[PDB]
RNA sequence: GAAACAACCCAGACCGCCAGCUAAGGCCCCAAAUUCCUAGUUAAGUGGGAAACGAGGUGGGAAGGCAUAGACAGCUAGGA
RNA sequence: UCGAUGUCGGCUCAUCUCAUCCUAGGGCUGAAGCAGGUCCUAAGGGUAUGGCUGUUCGCCAUUUAAAGAGGUACGCGAGCUGGGUUUAGAACGUCGUGAGACAGUUCGGUCCCUAUCUACCGUGGGCGUUGGAAAUUUGAGAGGAUCUGCUCCUAGUACG
RNA sequence: AACCGCUGAAAGCAUCUAAGCGGGAAGCCCACCUCAAGAUUAGAUUUCCCUAAAGAGCCGUUGAAGACUACGACGUUGAU
């Protein structure tokens, strides 16, 4: 459920889940998929800023 | 902190138009199936329909590749002994144009009460016009 | 070889390409062919040199048929084509009245055949049909369709046959 | 393609001068009042709606009473509709008249009616099942169905299996029947054939579709 | 014609022609040389 | 995981967690994850049952024979 | 599967396959015609009655356009039958000293079940179908049906 | 479908095929007959009615309708 929610959130603004997790891993971001799916589903501004940090890292 | 569901009363379904003129049958059906399920939404929960209403025009102008127009077979059994029937993609598109795309999408959805509910939101028409201007569906190239 | 050979345009004829649709006009009439989407047609001084878009075996194979078909249209509008049919039989006879040719070969009923639009038939004698048309395709189908009512027999030669057509002959009552 | 509704009056014979007996049936043809004309614009298809016979007012509903009043015709015992085409909707206006004049002597017509009902019937009468031995040790299965299927494969009875059930009392059409004589002053229609149903039953007569 | 799993030209007036993905033999000399792979 | 499938592949369940990494297998939809990138092949839905044998499918690789002293095919003449 | 899955044949009722028996369309033919022979396509229909034998089969008689090959628990006994096989009686031949035995024969010899579920054939009740009602209807679809002889004429012509 | 083509290149020819245009079976899809909107996508048209209406049902007389039903006719303004 979290992965599907994260996949929808990343695809709304930019990249896919597979490139999102790689971006978070390269940026040393430890946020779990549970918290990420809650940010995506409940605060889209933060997830937009969170995708950018992953997008600039690749 | 908990992972919450979509609360059907709080979900809204958006209206879109897809012009299926010259697009590949299966390449488009996957896109429609995902939208009907609401996979593109961050509040997607597999037990709530969070999808969208998709209006498809030019359903007869949808295309298949290779030699599939003359060779894709649609079988059905009537329920009587020896009651097996078959028709072509091109013979079915000439007799029931919406049934070709409706049948690809139906097999790409879950098979159950929620699956029956989210195919009810696929309003597909043969021709360039649809009777849904009241819903003001936005154009969507998918 | 066929594709690279240019099509020479006589004085009367003229070819115009309007939206992937070759139109060949001249003295006999007007013929048209659909240009394949893998072939380009360029014109020079009273000659048509058509070449493939990309250098590929499939494009060189479709420009060979457009060259051949268009060359037939050029000659077919310059002086036209002509096919001759012969009737062999005790009572085999044909009569052409306008666009409809009637022929009584061997049936319990005369058969009536209406020529395709673009082919004309005249019968000088009663056992020899002469067909004339602009395009070789429609002339050939008209002759093949008349000849298919009663194709030649291999035991006596009876039946409608092409002029200068080798008809195989078999011997009845052999041992 | 339009016809008319009649009532079966019984069968008789018509003798020809050459000395042949023609098995005929008499069809009473009351006035067929046109109660509605359906067209491609209002209904999506072209048809003529007619009524015939009579009903007392106490037995006619208010909804039907207004349907007839718009046409301007008297309430008939029923309402029947005939599928038509543009040529058939020529002199057919609302409240018009359809007599036995629609048919001429020597014309093939199609007659439809409700067959006599035989009620529940067994396989022997309903489907021409062969009876089983009346003697030779046969137990209590003389008019039985026999086998109804195969063994474990397929392990069921196939759909459409011939079995006992209701026989007759169904819509049945007989084609290729000649019109022997037409008389319109007395509402007559003499037809060569059998005409499914009993005396008094409603029958529909249409021009033959085989042609 | 002969419709067999082995089709080959016999006399020398026979052609190997393929139409609709299927191998034929046509002979202008002998009509019983006509073959089709199947 | 192999559709379902004691014996095949990965892997040995103390219990709990709405944490993370991986194995076999996978990433268009059912169904989690690439409609990912690069260079090609296939046109048979081959892929997604089956051989001897047949064929002028198509791609590639080592060599060859002939050729503007006119090569291959066609046509004309001869073929005694 | 032995705390039981009834054997062969017949009857009744079937359902499917195609490796097609008839009818349909074709190529080749040592195809003149008429008739065929092969092979391709084709499963829509149709595809006998008897004598003998328990027989399936097979032989035979007479037909038919034809009398197809098969699967279906060698389809079908909670649908029927019970002739054979395969209980207990009896006998013959044969084997055994014998009790007995014989894919040897012969005469005789109890076939239960009121159908719950699935399936099927019919026929209803309920609710729904964006207020209710009386009628008429469109048709997504489903089923049924689909066979064939002979005579005349063309014409005793084509062919021979 | 098999089969037979027309024009036509790949492959100067040939070639039913690759582009394009035809013929062609009791077979397929319609056409005929019956059923059919529980086609939950539950369709359409014509009328009628809404402070218990329009109607439907019960009941009764019943029917070439029928196991019970259902369906059809009639109930005093009436031939059930």
């Amino acid at each position: 459920l979290w992965i599907a929610r994260i996949n929808a959130g990343a695809r709304l603004n930019g990249l896919s889940y597979s490139r999102f997790i790689n971006g978070m891993k390269k940026a040393n971001i430890t946020i779990d998929r549970r918290v990420l799916a809650d940010i995506a589903m409940h605060d889209a501004a933060t997830f937009g800023a969170l995708v950018e940090k992953a997008k600039a890292e690749l | 902190m908990k992972t919450l569901s979509a609360k059907p009363a709080e979900v809204t379904h958006d209206w879109f138009v897809v012009d299926a003129d010259g697009k590949t049958l299966g390449r488009l059906a996957t896109q429609i199936a995902s939208r009907l399920r609401g996979k593109h939404k961050t509040n997607y929960t597999p037990h709530v329909d969070t999808g969208d209403f998709i209006v498809v025009i030019n359903a007869e102008k949808i295309a298949v590749t290779g030699k599939k127009a003359q060779d894709k077979k649609y079988y059905r059994h009537s329920g009587y002994p020896g009651g097996i029937k078959e028709t072509n993609f091109t013979k079915l598109i000439a007799h029931k144009p919406e049934d070709v795309l409706h049948k690809a999408v139906k097999g790409m959805l879950p098979k159950g009460p929620l699956g029956y509910a989210m195919i009810k939101k696929l309003k597909l028409y043969a021709g360039t016009d649809h009777p849904h201007e009241a819903q003001q569906p936005k154009e969507l190239d998918i | 070889r066929v594709a690279k050979a240019p099509v020479t345009l006589p004085n009367g004829v003229s070819v115009t390409l309007n939206d992937r649709q070759v139109e060949v006009k001249g003295k006999n009439g007007n013929l048209s062919l659909r240009l394949h989407d893998l072939v380009e047609l360029k014109q020079e001084d009273d000659v048509v040199t058509l070449s493939p878009t990309v250098d590929s075996k499939e494009a060189m194979m479709h420009t060979g048929t457009i060259r051949a078909l268009l060359n037939n249209y050029v000659i077919g509008v310059t002086e036209g084509f002509e096919r001759r049919l012969q009737l062999i039989g005790v009572g085999y006879r044909a009569q052409a009245t306008g666009n409809k040719v009637t022929l009584n070969v061997g049936y319990s009923h005369p058969v009536e055949y209406t020529l395709p639009e673009g082919v004309s038939a005249e019968t000088p004698t009663q056992t020899e049909i002469v067909l004339k048309s602009n395009d070789k395709q429609q002339l050939g189908q008209a002759a093949a369709k008349i000849r298919g009512f009663r194709p030649p027999e291999p035991y006596k030669g009876k039946g409608i046959r092409y002029s200068d057509e080798h008809v195989i002959r078999k011997e009845a009552k052999k041992k | 393609a339009i016809g008319l509704v009649g009532k079966k009056c019984g069968m008789t014979r018509v003798f020809t001068e050459a000395g042949a007996s023609i098995p005929v049936t008499v069809v009473e043809i009351s006035a067929n009042r046109i109660t509605q004309v359906k067209n491609t614009d209002v209904d999506g298809y072209q048809a003529i709606q007619v009524t015939t016979g009579t009903r007392r007012d106490s037995r006619v509903t208010a909804a039907q009473k207004g349907h007839f009043a718009k046409a301007g015709v008297a309430a008939g015992r029923g309402v029947w509709e005939f599928r038509a085409n543009d040529s058939d909707l020529e002199g057919r206006e609302i409240g018009g008249e359809i007599l036995a004049d629609l048919f001429e002597q020597g014309q093939m017509v199609d007659v439809t009616g409700n067959s006599k009902g035989k009620g529940f019937q067994g396989g022997v009468k309903r489907h021409n099942f062969s009876m089983q031995d009346a003697t030779h040790g046969n137990s209590v299965s003389h008019r039985a169905i026999g086998s109804t299927g195969q063994n474990q494969s397929p392990g069921k009875v196939f759909k459409g299996k011939k079995m006992p059930g209701q026989m007759g009392n169904k819509r049945v059409t007989v084609q290729g029947l000649e019109v022997i004589s037409v008389d319109v002053e007395k509402g007559l229609l003499v037809i060569k054939g059998a005409i499914p149903g009993a005396t008094g039953g409603d029958v529909i007569v249409r021009p033959s579709v085989k042609a | 014609m002969k419709v067999q799993a082995s089709v080959k030209k016999i006399c020398g007036s026979c052609k190997v022609v393929r139409r609709k993905g299927r191998v034929h033999i046509i002979c202008t000399a002998e009509p019983r040389h006509k073959q089709r792979q199947g």
